[PDB]
């Protein structure tokens, strides 16, 4: 009987393949030389990329806006590395590789936000977040204000990064999207 | 989106048109295989709506077989078994549940959640269920890991330890079966062939870490009675007895007392407790 | 405690909601009857409907379900406490006005009214759909209007 | 004025009013600077013959 | 050639050889078990896209024989050096998700008979390394091409050498030692690695 | 109250669900077989090693003969000499080897 009326709006991350598909009239692109953060996830808090990696966000503030940050090495390949060596490993590897394996072993700016980001987990990250919530609510509340908030505190982290993990598991985005690789002009 | 539209056409529609269990069963389906959303707390709401139609609707085979589709491919076990054991009643409820093996496979799913969920004392129960019907064990149920276990005893302790075979596993002849175990970089597919699943398969869990689980569940409920009744819940008792009965659920948590934890009833099950508590 | 967890949340709830409902129609309709400018319960009753219509999910609540703290609709949460065993906790929640909206699930009449920002960074991370309903989120899209 | 058309009702001059007097242009500029915010506003309407996922032009 | 020792002064052997497949890195290790080292280290790996089989067959030799053992690209081609590695480690029961765990767990354990095994897709790492891991009166052989100037890693061959990599490395490997970089197991335990 | 879990009851519970499995058409691998044995071996228990290895070599398999031994030496430690020698007569009917380092035991367990 009704006339069944159906639309509906998505709005999404764009993929760095759309912004090279941009190419009221027309719109343009920035080839960025650096991986760049979303100011919206990195530092409007609750900090969503924070609740994804699990990290402080004074951590990940300081991987780009600090002038001295640096990653471990990103989750999904080999690494043995881990004063401060900085000239000495370039002596003791060539730099034709050294620049091959360097950014997998150690990294700072917001490409090693992007790597990490795309490196993650998503499931594991729902299994860890059970746990550690089921942990935290068969401790025992403790009398304390200040430690029974920071309890609280992290059991709403983990529910909140359960959540998004589930949606980033469950639509078609994916979330190392949060770093942009190139801009768009209007 | 578009079947619920039709489904909310008719619930508050004329009598004419109310739903039917049918009509229940096509907008389960429909919310069970959508694509790209997460549906469970609309099948829940359908399932409670087709509950408050109880003077009209009563479910059928396709309506438990959908419902244990979802509370499976959703990691929602417990809901799962409660269907499945009502799907038990109806002859050919596992043939439906098996859906002839496409749409993945919801007995398979099922079974696998059993396995790795060690609700082993329900497998076996669905095992014969499936003899009743001569359902056979699909194939898609009997995945193993790179050790190679089945659900005949991934869930015996060692969970992803292999025994003694008496020999050296010969892993070169192995090795001629592509199924590479790489990690890839992060996109929607898996890796280990089992997780089928929207989300993911259960948490491997052993059948004693479940038991264990269920034990605690268990006394932790005697608990919360304990404390929200109090000693008239054992009411020929000392609050002496009923502090030191406390420290011990809260113990065995983390001898008479024993026998009063054994007096310490439970009613989750029947309303008819509640529907005077109420009065 | 009287009722436990299959009955005494959903009726909890109830109770709570209906003696909110009762209260805020009461204190809201005193002033405008006093003040003299009459004005018809009907009208009230949809915004009071509005104030009262979710329940949060508590952490006792925790489900592969709901999540703690997700928001969900009194209908919702009846029937989802009738039909599942999965652990269902849930408490009444009087979410003001400018909380009713920002909890609107059409993404665009929370958008356009306030939190612009945060709305849309969270919609786009959870992909939010809007299926296009309601009036707010029409006239953006220069439609007919559903309505 | 479009709080009270739309309690007339009255909505195809409401329309009148908010489209062709001046999608509409105006939210193509809308979806034109969140898309260059990197947010994919996207339009599809379902065919209720078909169910196919025509994407709008926007 | 064969047995080709680093023509260079080291106070460990380490020697590069043609073996790539089986039956000549079975006679090798024999060759360097007579010698009796302290230890002995060894590097292999194997071409791409041809004779799948040998892939784990070659770890089941060296994972016994060899007690280090360091796994590495060598000609792979189209296919993934990591597919490689896990086809190699499917020999002893590990799969490259084993490995990539304990390297968050910060220790790969030793193998059931107490040896211990690693890998790395970046040759040129890979066999430093190994050279890096050598011990007074160690041993290391690295196996796979003797001559071939070339890696045939991806779209391209590339230029490449084992023994041009070694010989200098085997001057300034001790650096390691002198700035502190303990190599007495796979993940190094620099002592503030800040 | 929900039965404790025990580690005979987890033995019987996978010998019935292997049962059933291969009533429905299932093929247990070797490395079931083994676990459950292993199982069986970790409880004080000899009446499930008849079973289990009725079923394996049922299934056609057979473990290598340190699990025999193992076996045969639990039973003796339990003092199960007709349990032992039926496993005996098992492997003999299903045509599998039994060692003289590992027969000694069978023939010395009619000592008495």
């Amino acid at each position: 009987i009704d006339r069944y009326k159906h639309q509906q709006l998505r709005i999404g991350l764009v993929s760095p393949q759309q912004i090279s598909a941009w190419a009221r009239y027309q719109m343009g692109y920035i080839k960025l030389t650096c991986p760049v953060t979303h100011v919206w996830y990195l530092k409007r808090l609750p900090s969503y990329i924070a609740n994804l990696l699990d990290k402080p966000l004074k951590e990940l503030e300081g991987l780009v806006y600090c002038d001295f940050s640096f990653a471990r090495p990103i989750t999904k390949k080999p690494t043995f590395l881990r004063q401060s060596w900085k000239y000495s490993i370039p002596l003791f590897f060539t730099t034709q590789g050294f620049e091959i394996f360097r950014n997998r072993e150690i990294s700072t700016g917001a490409g090693a936000i992007r790597e990490q980001l795309a490196d993650l987990d998503l499931r594991i990250i729902i299994e860890n977040s059970l746990v550690e919530w089921k942990q935290l609510g068969e401790e025992g509340p403790t009398g304390n204000e200040w430690e029974d908030r920071k309890i609280v505190r992290r059991k709403d982290f983990l529910v909140r990064r359960m959540e998004l993990a589930k949606h980033f598991i469950r639509t078609n985005i994916e979330p190392e999207w949060m770093v942009l690789c190139l801009l768009p002009v209007l | 989106e578009v079947a619920y539209a039709t489904f909310e056409n008719m619930e508050y529609g004329e009598d004419f048109m109310k739903p039917d269990t049918e009509t229940y069963n096509w907008v389960i389906q429909a919310y069970t295989r959508a694509d790209s959303y997460d549906r469970v707390q609309d099948v829940a709401e359908l399932l409670g709506m087709m509950v408050e139609d109880y003077k009209r609707v009563q479910p059928n085979v396709k309506t438990h077989a959908l419902l244990v589709e979802c509370f499976t491919k959703y990691c929602v076990v417990k809901e799962a078994i409660r269907h499945f054991r009502a799907l038990k009643n109806f002859e050919g409820g596992t043939k439906v549940l098996h859906n002839a093996g496409n749409f993945e496979d919801p007995l398979s799913l099922y079974l696998r959640a059993l396995c790795r969920e060690g609700r082993i004392v329900e497998l076996i129960d669905a095992l014969d269920a499936m003899r009743r019907d001569n359902q056979p064990i699909p194939p898609r149920a009997m995945i193993m890991s790179r050790k190679y276990r089945t659900l005949v005893s991934s869930w015996i302790e060692p969970l992803q330890e292999e025994a003694e075979l008496g020999y050296e596993i010969d892993y070169l002849a192995r090795y001629v079966e592509r199924k590479r175990w790489v990690p890839r970089r992060g996109k929607t597919p898996l890796d280990p062939d089992a997780a089928g699943f929207i989300y993911s398969n259960p948490i491997e869990t052993s059948f004693k870490q479940r038991c264990l689980e269920d034990w605690k569940v268990h006394h932790r409920k005697l608990l919360r009675t304990l404390q929200s009744e109090g000693l008239p819940v054992l009411g020929d008792a000392s609050e002496s007895d009923y502090m030191r009965v406390m420290e011990r659920l809260r113990n065995i948590i983390k001898e008479e007392v024993d026998e009063l934890i054994c007096r310490i009833k439970l009613h989750e099950g029947d309303t008819e407790f509640w529907k005077r508590r109420f009065l | 405690r009287i009722l436990g967890i299959p009955w005494g949340f959903l009726i909890g709830a109830e109770l709570t909601i209906v003696q909110s409902r009762i209260s805020l129609v009461n204190k809201i309709q005193k002033v405008y009857r006093s003040q003299g400018v009459q004005i018809h319960n009907r009208h009230i009753e949809i915004i009071v409907r509005q104030i009262t219509s979710k329940v949060l999910v508590s952490e006792e609540g925790m489900s592969n379900v709901f999540l703690p703290g997700e928001l969900i609709g009194l209908l919702r949460a009846e029937r989802t406490g009738r039909a599942l065993e999965e652990a269902i906790c849930y408490r009444a929640v009087l979410l003001g006005i400018t909380r009713a909206s920002l909890n609107t699930q059409s993404f665009i009449s929370e958008a356009s009214f306030q939190e612009t920002a945060r709305v849309l960074a969270k919609a786009a991370l959870r992909g939010r759909i809007d299926w296009l309903k309601g009036l707010k989120e029409n006239v953006v899209l220069g439609g007919v209007i559903p309505a | 004025e479009v709080w009270a058309l739309e309690g007339f009702g009255v909505a195809h001059i409401l329309q009148e009013m908010l489209t062709y007097k001046s999608a509409p242009e105006s939210f193509r500029l809308l979806v034109r600077e969140l898309r260059s915010l990197a947010l994919e506003l996207n339009h599809f309407l379902v065919s209720e013959k078909n169910f196919q996922i025509n994407r709008k032009e926007v | 050639g064969r047995c080709e020792l680093i023509d260079e002064e080291q106070a460990f052997g380490v020697i590069v050889d043609h073996a790539n497949t089986p039956d000549g890195l079975s006679r090798l290790l024999d060759s360097v078990r007579e010698l009796k080292p302290r230890r002995i280290i060894t590097v292999i790996g194997c071409a791409g896209e041809n004779e799948r089989g040998k892939r784990p067959v070659m770890t089941k030799i060296a994972t016994e024989k060899s007690d280090v053992t360091m796994l590495t690209s060598d000609n792979p081609g189209n296919e993934d050096p990591l597919d490689i590695l896990d086809d190699m480690l499917s020999g002893i029961g590990w799969t490259m998700q084993e490995y990539l765990k304990h390297g968050e767990h910060d220790y790969y354990p030793p193998l059931s008979n107490g040896h211990r095994l690693f890998l790395h897709d970046v040759r040129r790492v890979a066999v430093r390394c190994a050279v890096a891991m050598g011990e007074e009166g160690d041993m290391v052989v690295v196996a796979g091409k003797g001559h071939e100037s070339y890696q045939l890693e991806g779209d391209k061959k590339e230029f490449y050498d084992d023994r041009e990599e070694c010989r200098e490395a085997l001057q300034y490997v001790d650096e390691l030692h002198q700035a502190g970089i303990d190599t007495s197991e796979f993940p190094w335990r620099l002592p503030e690695s800040h | 109250t929900p039965r404790r879990w025990s580690q005979e009851w987890e033995v019987e519970l996978a010998i019935v669900l292997m049962a059933k499995v291969i009533e429905l058409g299932g093929v247990p691998t070797i490395g079931d077989c083994a676990v459950i044995l292993r199982a069986a071996i970790r409880a004080p228990m000899p009446s499930s090693f008849l079973k289990i290895l009725q079923t394996t070599h049922s299934l056609g398999y057979a473990f290598g003969s340190p699990l025999y031994d193992e076996i045969i030496t639990l039973c003796l430690d339990l003092g199960e000499l007709d349990a032992a020698i039926a496993i005996v007569a098992d492997m003999e009917t299903t045509g599998i080897t039994v060692p003289d380092q590992t027969l000694d035991k069978v023939i010395s367990a009619r000592q008495s």
